[PDB]
């Protein structure tokens, strides 16, 4: 199961 | 990092609920971003079966 958000580098 | 050390931050074991898989990573091969399971080492001799996940889906040991 993913916990972590991806790496997306917008509207934080 | 080696064995015993590989602590995947941010991967829960969907089985036991451990947050981040320590150890050894044993990720869901078959199965999609949205039902993304993973199982710890403790957990991995589990063969479930949902909507997704099957008995006929993959585990994979990761090692980094
Ligand atoms: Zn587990
Ligand atoms: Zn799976």
């Amino acid at each position: 199961a993913r916990t972590k958000q991806t790496a997306r580098k917008s509207t934080g | 990092g080696p064995l015993g050390s590989v602590q995947h931050v941010g991967f829960k074991c969907d089985n036991c609920g451990i947050e981040p898989i320590q150890g050894v990573r044993w990720h869901c091969q078959d199965c999609p971003p949205e039902m993304s399971l993973d199982f710890c080492d403790s957990c991995s001799d589990c063969l479930h079966e949902t909507d997704i996940h099957k008995e006929d889906h993959q585990l994979e040991p990761i090692y980094r």
